[PDB]
RNA sequence: GAAGCAGAAUUCGGUAAGCGUUGGAUUGUUCACCCACUAAUAGGGAACGUGAGCUGGGUUUAGACCGUCGUGAGACAGGUUA
RNA sequence: AGGGAAGUCGGCAAAAUAGAUCCGUAACUUCGGGAAAAGGAUUGGCUCUAAGGGUUGGGCACGUGCGUGCGGUUAACAACCAACUUAGAACUGGUACGGACAGGGGGAAUCUGACUGUCUAAUUAAAACAUAGCAUUGCGAUGGCCAGAAAGUGGUGUUGACGCAAUGUGAUUUCGUAGCCAAAUGGAUUAACGAGAUUCCCACUGUCCCUAUCUACUAUCUAGCGAAACCACAGCCAAGGGAACGGGCUUGGCAAAAUCAGCGGGGAAAGA
RNA sequence: GGAGACGACGGCGGGGGCCCCGGGCAGAGUUCUCUUUUCUUCUUAACGGUCUAUCACCCUGGAAACAGUUUGUCUGGAGAU
RNA sequence: GAAGCCAGAGGAAACUCUGGUGGAGGCUCGCAGCGGUUCUGACGUGCAAAUCGAUCGUCAAAUCUGAGCAUGGGGGCGAAA
């Protein structure tokens, strides 16, 4: 869910993933040379989070 | 500092040439083709905060105010009043025109 | 050489080793399967019927930890590190 | 050069970063840290400007250089003397401006030990040991733990439970698209620290395509000096030589003095 | 009773020596050009006399409107300035 | 850049914030010293019966080190290999 993806890294705003991984990098400091947003690292760490249990999700079980 | 100056001559590691930087100031069709040959989401500022002068992106306002004092922009401002050199210059250096009839 | 083998592309077979038979990904693994380029990416011997060129795994002196067994010294169904 | 890990079990090695001033810096956290995080801007010379200090020295009335009784805080002034920092500005050379030297590559994670520290002198520096913290047991002196052959023997003991001795463990923490209950939190998915082990990203490059070139010291040749290992005898192969082994035998091929630099197939060669 | 007689670390202050700068005498070097230049000597022991040197102590006096004061906040009616 | 201290802004006070001062830590970078991580390193009848080079750990202390003395093999000593 969208809002449980803001209170885990404090931030809002985007309308797609790319533009949610660039602020995430910006805001993160993860740069490369030049101030590049770090897309990947972010995407890996993003990843990793999800399935660590870092950031709240389940799988909502069928009605009878 | 030049960062890796082993390298520097490069054709990889090339800047842009002061002829162009003439172009670029003096029509801006031509400066606007230099900025769609670049991605603006991976440029520094998001390509808003750009010198003409210094060919260069920077990351923040005050840190475009901060490289004008500098004397890297300093010696671009007075490479651009001298005037860069141009083929028109090199026919002019051996005597060479161009006859159009 | 033969084939409903029109052509194109081939299939089966014969003489032939003259000449070639590649570049990579994958070790939570019998490293064997995938990908592309290519004319094509054929298979073997000279080691493996024991055996001093170099270097990774079977592989295992001395240090150390976990699992199983044993009262214990220790041994191992084993796993990791130098 | 161009490409940039295509190399390799594995980025081994090498390259790249590096001083200082300024801008700026996330998650996590035991709130101390992380942090030089990350990511950016600048650095020469010359001519100037500005700021930052020390020492000495006040007017009357008397007695006669001091004693008084006064009067004043524009000394906010003069004279003399002195050194190193900091900030600002113009001009100017440039392919370089910490110009040599000196000098962090950085990041995302996982495992692991709390950390600092210690050991296998001469193959292993480590998850081993120790450490502080925690828990247990014994002892109130004619006692506990020990030592000595014995002793009118000695230690703990110049000791007395907030102590001594032996153990085990080894910091701290733990032990409903989002609810209820508990003294903000519900944690070990534990921060920092590391010549510990592992995967990846950027940068970087001769690891590679695919090799080439230069320098020094050798190797080489000369003068002088001068060993050792090893050595039954020796040294070209092919086929056969029942005991799966030929270098000497048989049958062939062959086969020409004496040498020098190299090479690592074979014989020799591993304190084998 | 004192001395002998006593840890480690931090900044501050005094003194000696060394380093640095300026003037002068003498000597030496450089000198196409420049350089009143660059360098060298210019020292004072033990032992004594004399005059002074932080801490501290003594006398007068009695401090709030508190004061003195170190880079570092200590001191004072148990008497400060 | 820890306590402690000074000044200013608040807060009824207790406390909060800002600019300084101060110089703690089995803190940290790093020269010496001590040690010994890595290199298809050099060396391998060697300079050496354990050396050389680069690199690395630590560097105010559980740091390094001299001399004198004590512990002696059924032992000693051992942050235990």
């Amino acid at each position: 869910k969208q809002h449980h993806m803001e209170r885990t890294y404090e931030l809002r705003g985007w309308k797609d993933h790319i533009e949610f991984l660039e602020m995430l990098a910006r805001k993160s400091g993860r740069l490369l040379k030049g101030g590049e947003p770090d897309v990947d690292g972010v995407a890996k760490q993003v990843l990793n989070d999800f399935m660590r249990g870092k950031i709240p999700w389940f799988t909502p079980a069928p009605e009878p | 500092g030049v960062f890796a100056k082993r390298t520097m001559t490069k054709t990889r590691r090339r800047l842009r040439d002061l002829d162009q930087i003439e172009r670029d100031l003096r029509s801006p069709r031509h400066l606007q083709q230099y900025k769609e040959t670049k991605a603006a989401e991976d440029l520094p500022g998001l390509g808003l905060y750009y010198c003409i002068e210094c060919a260069k992106w920077f990351e923040s306002e005050t840190s475009l105010v901060g490289h004008r004092k500098g004397k890297p922009h300093k010696r671009r401002l007075k490479q651009l009043k001298e005037g860069a050199y141009t083929h028109e210059e090199a026919m002019a250096a051996i005597g060479y025109r161009i006859d159009n009839g």
